[PDB]
RNA sequence: GAAAUUGUUGAAAGGGAAGGGCAUUUGAUCAGACA
RNA sequence: GGAAUACUGCCAGCUGGGACUGAGGACUGCGACGUAAGUCAAGGAUGCUGGCAUAAUGGUUAUAUGCCGCCCGUCUUGAAA
RNA sequence: AAAUAUGUAAGAAGUCCUUGUUACUUAAUUGAACGUGGACAUUUGAAUGAAGAGCUUUUAGUGGGCCAUUUUUGGUAAGC
């Protein structure tokens, strides 16, 4: 009773049934696997940034 | 059984490039990545390490990682009905800066030096890219070019 | 009260600088399309005269009308098919000549018949099966007036500035064709002429680049 | 409520494109042409006639 | 035959009659259809889609809510306009005068609104006072604060609270969880 | 393919900022209209020259007329023809009024007794024999004769109506 | 006191099935408005 | 040397015969023809005349004729089987 | 070393200028990343099209397929 194995029809046709879509990109994208020594020091660049505008606009 | 490993069906996409075997030249050492910038993948046979997969060859993504000896890069793969964003660590040894935005920036630059002349000069700058448009009617002259009579050749075996 | 006799005499008043205004206009082509015409002609003449050829400038415009219907249609002529609005059988559109353009016509030979349209097909086209695009809505021009609501910021505001933006293609061009409707055509009162309709024309069918004889199966169409 | 097709009906015919009352006053599609009587060059002859 | 791109006789999938049966709520949507038909105002059509919401898409806005929007740059006179029900918090202590107007008032909500001076009116006075909307200032609750919002797009490494009925010891967090037993999700 | 006309095109495959004005290349064509004249001008360029319709472009395609139409005349054809086993040349005689005329006979003729359709027949060259004595086929030279009388015996009268009151006659 | 089924009477059709769809003739029968 | 004709194309050129359709229901709009008053083929048919008011038309039904029509449900890639 | 298919780019989330932040980096205010401020608008960076774009929840049926054009494997071949 065999039966068959494996075939890709209809896969591309089943595919553009609701369109293959674009990865939706998005400005601040994530930091995830960037160097940590760089996002170590980044982190304490805002800091310092954040409260120089503050002493700016106090 | 079937083979499905990590370097299956690569015996011609890994090759060394006819006659430029041995080291790899300095240059592509010396050439710097940042953030943002836009490469290509093109796998050496010659490093081992940090090679990418077979999928990825030919790719092309954007840096986003700057590592030691190896760069971060962004693929998307198409998987399904669907792109999947892919990050992968390559050395600097199987990727190359993408010529393709290289001539963008200079029609930026050009796009803003001629729109820059066009302000003090005249409105109409006409900036944009045309393609190839139809060909304008001319008129053929025949002084020394009198046209010759060609005629179909008689069918000639000449085995 | 007011207004039953005063701003009815201001419309009709109104009304009548436009008339005028496309009176004018519609005199000014009338000299330069018999003007391009002649000058063509006399080129031609002239050139021989002086013991040369002259050649014509290629065709800037074609007139695209589909052949093959619906079912049984590979992927991509189905997507061009669809990018020029050719949805149905004996459906015509104007399609730009570029570089871009002539090679979407050659991917989609088998199914549409195109050609160089004269003056007399084409002011004909508008004036029988001419539709606008309002709203998504398929509104008959009918009037100079509607014409000039949707497309009058583009200087057409009458039904022969957008005839002479087609035929004469100008700098607005596809805001000209992309408010008409896609044409719906009926068959033609004499036939296909041809014994088999799926063929190359240059084979004996009806299919590919067919110039100037193309006037006389569209007019038959319409 | 009804689309009535010009070039038959001269009443629309008039509505739209008001140029066409006057386009019957010349008839300006019987324009006689201005006879110009210049001759091919004789290169162009025997290069036409040619076996 | 037509070569169809898009799907035939698709609806908007957009609601244009509230699903109630509320005689009430049925004259609000007859008096702000009229009003942005024939004004031309943008307010007046956001009345009308956030009429037609449903429970879930009218979270319910809390007075201190009220009272931080209230704190911003020259919005201290607006009229706080809030299609839904208005609670009360016992979190604040000083609440300012600013009028609201909304469908719905707690017991609690419109006690502390008169008793510091402010004023409760319903969404039909609103139309005589400011058939344009002007000077108002719409708040609406947050959507995702929702207890069934939480276990949406459940799935490996999403982090997205499967459902369960009892928490604790025994309740999934063996095998599957934590990396002595098997693997980390 | 159709009723048949004569062509001439001219070729001038597109000047490039290297070498400018080119050869001018010619030829005459038998087709039906000016839509296929233009395509076979192409076919036999791409035999004969480093050429296509993309490289090149049509300088002037002019009908030719018969310079004699009312003239019978006696042709010598060279015809190129592809059968179902290899490609074979051939020469024939037909004795026409003109040019054109000798090509839609020469067609029939070549479709009936050999099978070849118009996509297998290369026209090589034809001409005018100007001369008696040089007909080679006998085809041709019993038309030469002098004082050539010959009649038509029984002569099929088409009739109109499906009954006929009388015995028909063949006479002639 | 229904149907399957059966008798009688009346009407119609029938050259190795019957039944059906579209159209009309013929026969039977029915309706409307008569403002 | 001077024309005609054929062929192709154009006319906001003229004109005859036939067929199907008459939707909408105060006025409004765009126009045309006129010195004007107004008129008009201008955002959808009116005018005149005859015949029958009964089986004239139409509906139902039986039969005849022309063409077409294989068994219903079910499993199945596939059922008149 | 093709043809056909295939990746990326064709701008405002851009370009240029000025100088602030850091515990990172450099011999070094050098660089890196992120900002402040300023300049440049839709012939704003090819063509065509768009019964709009984006997003979420929930659930049914299905998980025995077959035929044809072309490419191709086993087989003498097959409605294999």
């Amino acid at each position: 009773a065999k039966s068959k194995n494996h075939t890709a029809h209809n896969q591309t046709r089943k595919a553009h049934r609701n369109g293959i879509k674009k990865p939706k990109t998005y400005k601040y994208p994530s930091l995830k696997g960037v160097d940590p020594k760089f996002r170590r020091n980044h982190k304490h660049a805002l800091h310092g940034t954040a409260k120089a505008l503050a002493a700016a606009k106090k | 059984g079937k083979s499905h490993g990590y370097r299956s069906r690569t015996r011609y996409m890994f090759q060394r490039d006819f006659r430029k075997h041995g080291a790899v030249h300095l240059s592509t050492y010396l050439k710097v990545y940042k953030v943002g910038d836009i490469v290509d993948i093109k796998a050496n046979g010659s490093i081992q390490k940090g090679m990418p997969h077979k999928f990825y060859q030919g790719k092309t993504g954007v840096v986003y990682n700057v590592t030691k000896s190896s760069v971060g890069v962004i693929i998307n793969k198409m998987v399904g009905n669907r792109y999947l964003e892919k990050r992968l660590n390559l050395r600097v040894e199987h990727i190359k800066h993408s010529k393709c935005r290289q001539e963008f920036l200079e029609r930026v630059k050009a796009n803003a030096a001629k729109r820059a002349e066009a302000k003090a000069q005249g409105v109409a700058v006409q900036l944009k890219r045309q393609p190839a448009q139809p060909r304008e009617s001319r008129i053929v002259s025949t002084e020394g070019n009198v046209p010759q009579t060609l005629a179909p050749v008689p069918y000639e075996t000449f085995i | 009260a007011e207004q039953v006799a005063a701003e009815r005499a201001a419309r009709k008043a109104a009304n009548k600088e436009k008339r005028a205004i496309i009176l004018e206009r519609n005199a000014a082509y009338q000299k330069e399309y018999e003007t391009a015409e002649r000058n063509i002609i006399q080129a031609k003449r002239d050139a021989k005269a002086a013991g040369s050829y002259y050649v014509e400038a290629q065709h800037k415009l074609v007139f695209v009308v589909r052949i093959k219907g619906i079912n049984k249609i590979p992927p991509k002529p189905r997507k061009v098919l669809q990018l020029l609005r050719l949805t149905r059988i004996n459906s015509g559109t104007f399609v730009k000549v570029t570089k871009a353009t002539l090679e979407l016509l050659k991917l989609i030979e088998p199914y549409v018949a195109y050609g160089y349209p004269s003056y007399s097909t084409i002011r004909q086209l508008v004036y029988k099966r001419g539709f606008g695009k309002i709203n998504k809505q398929r509104v008959p021009l009918s009037d100079n007036a509607i014409i000039e609501a949707n497309l009058g910021k583009y200087g057409i505001l009458s039904i022969d500035d957008l005839i002479h933006e087609i035929i004469t293609v100008g700098p607005h061009f596809k805001q000209a064709n992309n408010f008409l409707w896609p044409f719906k055509l009926s068959n033609p009162s004499g036939g296909w002429g041809v014994p088999r309709k799926f063929k190359h024309f240059i084979q004996g069918g009806s299919f590919g680049n067919r110039e100037e004889f193309i006037n006389k199966l569209v007019k038959s169409m319409n | 409520v009804l689309k009535k097709n010009p070039l038959k009906n001269k009443q629309v015919l008039l509505r739209l494109n008001p140029y066409a009352k006057v386009f019957a006053a010349e008839k300006l599609g019987s324009k006689k042409a201005e006879k110009t009587g210049t001759k091919p060059a004789a290169v162009f002859t025997e290069t036409l006639k040619h076996d | 035959g037509i070569d169809h791109t898009s799907k035939q006789h698709k609806r908007s999938g957009h609601r244009t009659a509230p699903k109630s049966d509320n005689v009430y709520l049925k004259l609000l949507v007859k008096l702000y259809t009229f009003l942005a038909r024939r004004t031309d105002a943008p307010f007046n059509k956001v009345v009308l889609k956030a009429l037609f919401l449903s429970k879930i898409n009218r979270p319910p806005v809390s007075v201190s809510r009220i009272a931080r929007a209230l704190k911003q740059e020259g919005a201290a006179n607006k009229t706080v306009v809030v299609v839904g029900t208005v609670t009360d918090d016992a979190r604040i202590f000083e609440f300012p005068k600013t009028t609201v107007a909304a469908l719905r008032f707690t017991a609690g909500a419109r006690a502390k609104i008169v008793k510091a001076g402010g004023e409760c009116i319903t969404l039909d006075q609103l139309a005589v006072r400011a058939p344009k909307g002007q000077n108002t200032l719409i708040l609406r609750g947050p959507r995702n604060s929702r207890e069934a919002v939480r276990h949406f797009g459940m799935g490996p490494h999403k982090g997205k609270a499967p459902r369960i009925l009892s928490t604790g010891r025994k309740f999934e967090r063996a095998r599957g969880r934590r990396r002595s037993k098997g693997f980390k999700v | 393919m159709a009723h048949f006309k004569e062509y001439q095109v001219i070729g001038r495959r597109l000047p490039t900022e290297s070498v400018p004005e080119p050869k001018l290349f010619r030829m005459r064509i038998f087709a039906s209209n000016e839509v296929i004249a233009k395509s076979r001008y192409w076919y036999f360029l791409q035999k004969l020259h480093k050429v296509k319709k993309a490289s090149g472009e049509i300088v002037s395609i002019n009908q030719i007329n018969e310079a004699h139409p009312t003239k019978v005349k006696n042709f010598g054809v060279w015809v190129r023809y592809d059968s179902r086993s290899g490609t074979h040349n051939m020469y024939k005689e037909i004795r026409d009024v003109s040019r054109v005329a000798a090509v839609e006979t020469l067609y029939q003729d070549m479709a009936a007794r050999h099978r070849a359709r118009f996509r297998s027949i290369h026209i090589l060259k034809v001409a005018e024999i100007e001369k008696t004595a040089d007909v080679k086929r006998q085809y041709v030279k019993q038309f030469l004769t002098k004082d050539l009388k010959f009649p038509l015996p029984h002569r099929v009268q088409k009739s109109t109506k499906t009954f006929s009151y009388k015995r028909p006659s063949t006479f002639y």
